[PDB]
């Protein structure tokens, strides 16, 4: 129990294992009988004093830390500060608290409930997210196999401690990590780990990369498929290999959201002027020139006239847009903030195998007739077939088909072939499933030819065989066939097919031949040799004895018909989704444990990589690694192995990984995978890894946003994850880095608005102190617009569609490009704000003077414990008019200011429905927006004329003049920003405007 | 901070500027239709 | 004021109107 650099840091290193040793050195390591077991009294000894085998969830369950987050939430500090404040108000009262009994003490519970809500929606922004050592701990099986004291008995898994051993049947989860001593025909699979699906193989003994790739060693989280091994426990529960994961996948924490630390940045911007003039007045004005219970009044009014009440509940309702928008085309979202990530993003890591290839061995191609055939290697698409006619291929079909041990499960109605399920192994599965894109069923043709004897696959004698009968009473009553490594069987015939002839093997297409071998095995895919004979009749009748597994019938000069590869083909969209991706600038890489050819030609086959490879011109030239080669890196990319990573320092792979767009580290433990991720973004970017296996988990969460594959993943990786594919259409990552740098601007746009109000919200607190003129705009009216008014036209702008070829421009850069600044503040607070401010301001004025008008005069303290006994310009306003001389600025001027900001705030939604672009030359249909515009305006009215509430409230004006006071000013509005607009275009590179673009 | 930090307040007051005798005149004009006097309105005493 | 009492509102429904029987109306454009 120490720092973090070492309880969550200590995985930069993989190795430190004890398997390469003598089982002499083995037993006395552990002190156990290697075959009678181990004392079941030594067992607990050992329990009791190692601790139970089984992972331990991290010490968490905290539902309010996170609930109470307002608490600092937003802007709820001044608000508290001033709720607070302003809760002292209705206290500070003498002659029974007045109507300051109302106010205050309301206005004190309302911005009081609004920290309280505005924390609900700074609460569903980052929904409950954990969980991922649950699945984990419920990857070790229940049970166990294990020997002791003699017998073999069986026991929770938890009970096993360090040194004894246990035995493994194939179809059982590895109850801990072990070290077989002994197996029989023991095949592992590793996915889990190496992340590749084909079973790897056990032996008691043997070596090489010491530890991870040793068929000596069985690893906790994999299972055994076939065979069966007895090993000892080398590692138990927290202290295995996939625990040390388990745990580093886990307790391990990602960060700040990008788009979420940009609420950050401005949310102090804001709250910088939050006080600035706030503290600013109560200090440079309150010189006891106005009573206590006034500055205060004075204060609660800035704070309330400076915290945008409705705007972070407003980004998050902008955020949960753009994710229910995305999941109805699926890529569902588990944590929103994720949302405008993706489009931040500046690079991508991919898990090739299971995420960017369908994993699913496919046949690739074909050599059916001297000719080179390819196939639809996708999730059955276009391409369709190679041909199909040439009776050659007819031949090979049903070799393949014949020679093999594969079906189906269930009766697998649904259509897709292709997706159902096997039996034998992918290579073999592979070719069955190849023969049912075509050439009818299988199962029926296995019938047709019925099978007599056959030769077990590959029995380290390469090829398989089996004779079966052909129905086609006229040739042969005997036709065997059989495939096995394309070397092999080529050179062991002495005639192969041609459209359906039989010409003789020569020297003249031995070297086709080759051609096609290399020239396949090149694009990486596995190829099988297939080849068939007819028995002669006269040299088998029928019922011929045929002897199994012994000499007895030909071997040789059999009938070469073709050859056969399959692979590990990538996804439909992968192909170009990955272009698109660097359409956008975004750079990618692979992350991959399977191995270095494979990860390469894959690399190639996906533009991931294009030309360029290092270690080839290598020889493609000054045949040598180092002189005119290395120094050069006249190469842009490069495979990079994980053997090599590993004695590599920080900079080292900064080097490797910031000079050159590889894109490809293959072979790569886990860590290894994290280990990139971290480098990329040590280079201060915003990296996305994508997944399917568990062997992702880490680097799915130290990677800025995660994305999961739904089906091709594990209960776990997507646990991990941000956000799931569950179509694993590989292309929503674009249809997800597109919606998300929408929102980005969308969201400016929706922001600035909903705040350049703000000023014609200040301004009256300001002038209402440097010359005593009436408070023009109320404190319980200023909770009315960026909380009443402006709501849905700031979530409608959300809506707003794009203004260009977006993913035509690089990734936002983070530390420079923001989302709040001078350019936004500049042209919201000190330019419309302003303009909107004269407005309200102006028609203030109106409001008086059409009733007792004092630009002039004004100017004064308006108490009312003294009734009447003064006025202004030939007045008696008094009891009747105190109780009324307030009547023009609550029921009214607060009303008709209220209105005025309002009917500004139409023209500010349609100047800032754009950021570039006339309204005219471009789109004015946000249908939303629209129908909001008047859902504002329209509520306006009804908050004032609402014939009670009213009291509360503001009251009934002229409607007819008391409301286009401001008309005449929205307009400015409108006219001005317009202009830049098309200032900032008629001069591109702008000068001023565009140096103040926005 | 700024390179030529100065323009940009320059033609910031010119804004205020005309800013302000906008305010001015949608003022004036305002005035040049209160009254004679000024009028007065619908307000009494009970 | 005879005139802006039960008259001022219903001006008050002529652009709210649209929001649950217009705006709800986009799904069969
Ligand atoms: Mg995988
Ligand atoms: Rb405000
Ligand atoms: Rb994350
Ligand atoms: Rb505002």
């Amino acid at each position: 129990a120490k720092k973090e650099r070492d309880m969550d840091e200590l995985k930069k290193e993989v190795s430190m294992d004890d398997h390469k040793l003598s089982l002499d050195e083995l037993h006395r390591k552990y002190g156990t009988d290697l075959s009678r077991g181990l004392t079941p009294a030594r067992a607990a000894e050992i329990l009791a004093r190692d601790g139970p085998n089984a992972l331990t969830p991290p010490p968490t369950t905290p539902e309010w830390v996170k609930f109470c987050r307002q608490l600092f939430g937003g802007f709820s500090m001044l608000l508290w500060i001033g709720a607070i404040l302003c809760f002292l108000a209705y206290g500070i009262q003498a002659a029974t608290e007045e109507e300051p009994q109302n106010d205050n003490l309301y206005l004190g519970v309302v911005l009081s409930a609004v920290v309280i809500i505005t924390g609900c929606f700074s609460y569903y922004q980052e929904a409950k997210s954990s969980k991922i050592m649950e699945s984990f701990k419920n990857m070790v099986p229940q049970q166990a196999l294990v020997i002791r004291n003699g017998e073999k008995m069986s026991i929770n898994a938890e009970e096993v401690v360090v040194g004894d051993l246990v035995e493994v049947k194939g179809g059982d989860r590895i109850p801990a990590d072990l070290r077989i001593i002994s197996a029989n025909g023991c095949k592992v699979d590793n996915s889990s780990l190496t992340g590749e699906s084909e079973p790897q193989t056990r032996s008691p003994d043997f070596t090489n990369e010491n530890p991870l790739e040793t068929r000596n060693i069985a690893f906790f989280s994999t299972n055994c498929v076939e065979g069966t091994a007895r090993g000892i426990v080398v590692y138990t529960g927290d202290r295995t290999v996939m625990g040390r994961i388990a745990t580093l996948a886990s307790g391990l924490e990602g960060g700040q959201t990008p788009i979420a630390a940009e609420i950050e940045h401005f949310i102090h911007i804001i709250t910088g002027v939050a006080v600035f003039l706030g503290v600013s007045f109560f200090i440079l004005s309150l010189i006891l020139e106005y009573t206590w219970l006034e500055a205060v009044i004075f204060l609660i009014g800035i704070i309330v006239a400076n915290v945008p009440e409705g705007l972070l509940a407003t980004v998050t309702v902008c955020l949960t847009l753009t994710a229910k928008r995305m999941a109805r085309k699926n890529c569902l979202v588990k944590n929103l903030e994720a949302v405008e990530t993706l489009g931040s993003t500046s690079t991508i890591c991919s898990d090739k195998t299971g995420t960017l290839t369908q994993n699913r061995m496919t046949v690739a191609h074909m050599w059916s007739d001297n000719q080179i055939h390819e196939a639809d290697t996708t999730e059955n698409q276009s391409g369709v077939s190679f041909d199909k006619t040439s009776a050659t291929w007819l031949a090979l079909s049903r070799i393949a088909g014949l020679c093999n041990r594969a079906v189906f499960q269930a009766n697998q109605e649904n259509l897709p072939i292709l997706k159902r399920a096997v039996a034998g192994d992918a290579s073999e599965s592979a070719l069955l499933k190849c023969i049912e894109l075509c050439c009818g069923s299988v199962k029926e043709m296995r019938e047709r030819y019925t099978k007599i004897v056959e030769i077990p696959f590959n029995s380290t004698n390469k090829y398989q065989l089996s004779i079966h009968k052909n129905p086609n009473t006229a040739e042969p009553r005997h036709l065997l066939v059989m495939k096995g490594a394309p070397e092999r069987i080529l050179d062991r015939c002495s005639s192969i097919l041609i459209h359906g002839k039989e010409q003789p093997l020569d020297e003249e297409l031995k070297d086709a031949f080759q051609n096609a071998y290399l020239e396949l095995g090149g694009l990486g895919e596995r190829v099988l040799g297939f080849c068939h004979l007819f028995l002669p009749d006269e040299q088998f009748p029928e019922g011929f004895q045929f002897d199994t597994d012994d000499v007895n019938f030909p071997l040789d000069n059999l009938c070469f018909v073709g050859l056969i590869s399959m692979i590990d083909p990538p996804r439909a969209a992968v192909p170009d989704a990955v272009g698109k991706c660097r359409s956008a600038g975004i750079k990618v890489i692979m992350v991959t444990g399977d191995h270095p050819i494979t990860a390469k030609a894959i690399a190639k086959g996906v533009g991931i990589i294009s030309e360029g490879n290092e270690t080839v011109e290598d020889i493609a030239a000054r045949l040598n690694i180092p002189v005119s080669q290395v120094n050069p890196r006249d190469a842009k990319a490069c495979v990079v192995h994980g053997s090599d990573l590993k004695d590599m320092t920080s900079e080292q792979l900064d080097d490797i990984l910031k000079y050159h767009t590889e894109i490809v580290f293959a072979r790569t433990s886990p860590q290894q995978k994290l280990i990139i991720v971290e480098g990329c973004q040590r280079q201060g970017a915003i990296v996305a890894v994508t997944g399917d296996g568990v062997n992702d988990s880490p680097a799915s969460k130290k990677a800025d946003i995660g994305v999961a594959m739904g089906i091709a993943g594990s209960d776990v990786s997507k646990q991990a994850a941000d956000m799931i594919l569950l179509d694993d259409n590989f292309a929503s990552i674009v249809t997800g880095v597109e919606e998300g740098r929408l929102i980005f601007d969308n969201l400016k746009k929706s922001i600035a608005y909903t705040l350049t109000s703000n000023i014609p919200e200040i301004t009256p607190f300001l002038i209402f102190i440097i010359a005593n003129i009436p408070l023009p705009l109320g404190t319980v009216t200023i909770l009315c617009i960026d909380l009443g008014t402006d709501m849905v036209p700031a979530i409608s702008l959300a809506y707003e569609q794009a203004e260009s070829d977006i993913m035509k421009r690089q990734p936002r850069n983070p530390k420079t490009d923001k989302l709040v600044n001078e350019q936004l503040i500049s042209m919201a607070y000190g330019q419309i704000g302003m303009i909107q401010a004269l407005g309200g301001f102006f028609t203030y004025f109106v409001i008086l003077a059409e009733n007792g008008f004092l630009p002039i005069h004004l100017l004064g303290l308006r108490v009312n414990w003294d009734d009447r006994w003064i006025n202004d310009v030939e007045d008696s306003y008094g009891q009747q008019w105190t109780y009324e001389q307030r009547k023009i600025v609550e029921f009214t001027c607060h009303t008709p200011f209220f209105v005025t900001i309002v009917v500004v705030q139409w023209a500010d939604l349609v100047i800032c429905k754009t950021r570039r672009n006339s309204v005219f030359q471009q789109g004015m249909k946000n249908k939303i927006l629209i129908f909001g515009l008047f859902e504002e305006t329209a509520l306006a009215a009804f908050l004032s004329y609402c014939p009670g509430m009213g009291v509360a409230l503001r009251m009934y004006p002229l409607k007819p003049t008391w409301w286009f006071c401001a008309f005449p000013y929205s307009l400015l509005i409108f006219v001005y920003d317009e202009v830049r607009k098309l200032i900032i275009r008629r001069r591109p590179g702008g000068w001023v405007e565009k140096e103040t673009y926005y | 901070t700024g390179g030529s930090w100065f323009k940009i307040l320059l033609f910031y007051v010119i804004f205020y500027g005309c800013l302000a005798g906008i305010f001015i005149g949608t003022i004036q004009v305002m005035l040049l239709t209160i009254s004679e006097f000024k009028p007065t309105y619908q307000d009494r005493v009970a | 004021y005879e005139t802006v009492r039960n008259g001022g509102l219903i001006f008050a429904a002529l652009a709210f109107i649209v929001g649950l029987i217009i705006i709800l109306s986009k799904r069969l454009r």
